[PDB]
């Protein structure tokens, strides 16, 4: 169980870890969080109570490095980072702990939901799609825009998802356009899982992160990522069992997790029809399609 | 975007277009089997590819062997039909290729658009006008080429005649749609004003008839008089 200090809380702010939140005053003596499942990546967000514009964190995994957050009063956030001294930074822990002034990752032993949300996802995919080379840690926040969103401006400030578009040379056999176009097998088999992603696991990886993007960032460009990744899936008429199996699984947890406050915004009534009731995959959702329709059954 | 009302002229400036209408590319008679089922049997199409301000005809016939043995035919006659305009771009000189191509129906956007990859630069629009493109096929010769057409083939028309050694391309287009229009509407009147006078022949290299300027007008007015009526002969009013 690993411990992420904080050294003050100087700006009221409503701090996320994963999927749980508190609020904490100004000027509240917090200082920190314990307890923190290891074997998963983690995420620490932050929405300010003055500026609830701007949702900001960073995704880590304690196994790579002792972490703790600071807030920056030039540039206004909480900022996170890495303690070298490995003893000055199991002083300060133990030292926070006795006093007490740390919350508790406060998981429920039966609860697999934060594992079924990061199953595929991997720090260092992390780190390439989210390039800052000199930190462990990855900063994403609501306005970050994607590599292919910047195509359609900072290059440094982008998220490198990998592109997918179905009316591309990429995407597109010369001499099987038809063909291609209306079954993606061989875009999402050749091209993307053999050809960039290698395996289907790289491909769950990047697909769970990016909704992980948009639910807790708001972050546009990693919804179209989201819905593009699960679209191409379900336009293949040849997509291999195991893969169609557990996409049912991620999808579930990602529909149950999704604040039911959020769904006008953050589910592309297109693409989640298209793929329940009109793409090859319509008979292949079984959980997704259950929780959907009794979720949220008028997007439908 | 869409091509509409509003920017009609735009057809007739010196940026190369072609018209793209797809509504006679797959054709069929529906009949009834000897065990009372119904059938269709498709009989040759065309894509009707048009300059409209040259009034270049790029006739593309579809032999009805393409459908042979082939699923889902309405889908499948969109696909093919970009895959011949794509085809008709690709072997013309790049001077002479289009800078956009507009298409009558909406579904044919994504098949063009896909087999244009190779094109980034020709620009495929779609349009808010309803042309009478579907009613070629009541123009006797395209009618003739397309029915005696043994193979795939292409046939190259100029659908204004001699029309422009007289009049402006936005008035031969203007003709054009009204003949067409009318046509539509109600065929058999139609052929009727065309052809009523013995005197006024088709030239051997034309479609229409040699009509002297003053006939035209008589000619356009007898075909809006058309269009009025069989819209109160519809209608009722
Ligand atoms: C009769 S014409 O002069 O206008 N013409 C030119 C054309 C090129 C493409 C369609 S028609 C025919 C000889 C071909």
């Amino acid at each position: 169980m690993n411990t992420v200090p904080f050294t003050s809380a100087p700006i009221e702010v409503t701090i996320g870890i994963d999927q749980y939140s508190f609020n904490v005053k100004e000027n509240q003596p917090f200082h920190g969080i314990k307890d923190i499942p290891i074997g998963h990546v983690h995420v620490i967000h932050f929405q300010h109570a003055d500026n609830s514009s701007m949702r900001y964190g960073y995704w880590f995994d304690c196994r790579m490095g002792n972490f703790y957050i600071q807030y920056d009063p030039k540039d206004g956030l909480y900022k996170m980072m890495e303690e070298r001294d490995g003893a000055k930074f199991e002083n300060i822990v133990h030292n926070f702990k006795e006093r007490q002034m740390m919350v508790s990752y406060p998981k429920i032993d039966e609860d697999d939901t934060w594992y079924n949300l990061t199953e595929f996802v991997q720090m260092d995919k992390i780190r390439k799609i989210v390039r800052k080379d000199e930190n462990q840690f990855s900063y994403v926040d609501s306005s970050m825009t994607t590599v292919q969103e910047n195509e359609l401006s900072d290059p440094a400030h982008s998220l490198n998802y990998t592109v997918i578009n179905f009316k591309s040379r990429e995407a597109i056999r010369p001499g099987h356009e038809m063909e291609d176009f209306l079954d993606k097998s061989y875009y999402l088999n050749t091209v993307m899982l053999q050809g960039i992603f290698k395996n289907s696991s790289n491909y769950f990886g990047e697909l769970q992160f990016a909704f992980l993007n948009a639910m807790f960032f708001g972050n546009y460009g990693s919804s179209l990522q989201w819905h593009a990744m699960i679209e191409l899936i379900c336009s293949s008429a040849t997509v291999p069992k195991h893969m169609l199996d557990k996409l049912d699984e991620i999808l579930y947890y990602q529909i149950k997790t999704l604040p039911e406050q959020y769904s006008d915004i953050l589910l592309n009534e297109r693409v989640w029809n298209i793929c329940l009731y009109s793409s090859f995959q319509k008979n292949s959702l079984h959980n997704t399609e259950k929780i959907m329709e009794n979720k949220y059954p008028e997007l439908l | 975007g869409a091509m509409n009302s509003s920017n009609y002229a735009e057809l007739f400036n010196n940026d190369i277009k072609l018209f793209v209408d797809d509504t006679n590319v797959y054709r069929v008679t529906v009949h009834k089997t000897f065990e009372g089922n119904v059938a269709t049997k498709a009989i040759n199409g065309c894509i009707f590819t048009l300059n409209p301000k040259t009034g270049h005809l790029f006739l593309k016939i579809i032999h009805t062997s393409v459908w042979a043995g082939q699923k889902r035919l309405s889908q499948l006659a969109k696909w093919k039909t970009a895959e011949e305009v794509s085809a008709l771009v690709r072997s013309l000189p790049k001077e002479e290729q289009p800078k956009q191509i507009i298409v009558t129906r909406k579904a044919m956007l994504d098949p063009l658009e896909v087999h244009m990859l190779d094109f980034p630069n020709i620009a495929i629009r779609p349009t808010e006008l309803r042309l009478p493109f579907s009613a070629a096929m009541s123009i006797d010769k395209l009618s003739d080429v397309v029915m005696k057409a043994t193979e795939p083939q292409m046939v190259l028309f100029n659908i204004y005649d001699d029309w422009l050694d007289r009049i402006s391309s936005y008035t031969a287009f203007s003709r054009l749609t009204l003949l067409l229009r009318a046509l539509k509407t109600n065929e058999e009147s139609a052929k009727m004003i065309l052809l009523s006078d013995p005197t006024i022949t088709i030239k051997s290299y034309h479609l229409w008839p040699s009509f002297t300027d003053e006939q035209w007008i008589t000619i356009e007015s007898q075909m809006r008089d058309l269009i009025l009526t069989e819209y109160g002969r519809k209608y009722n009013v």
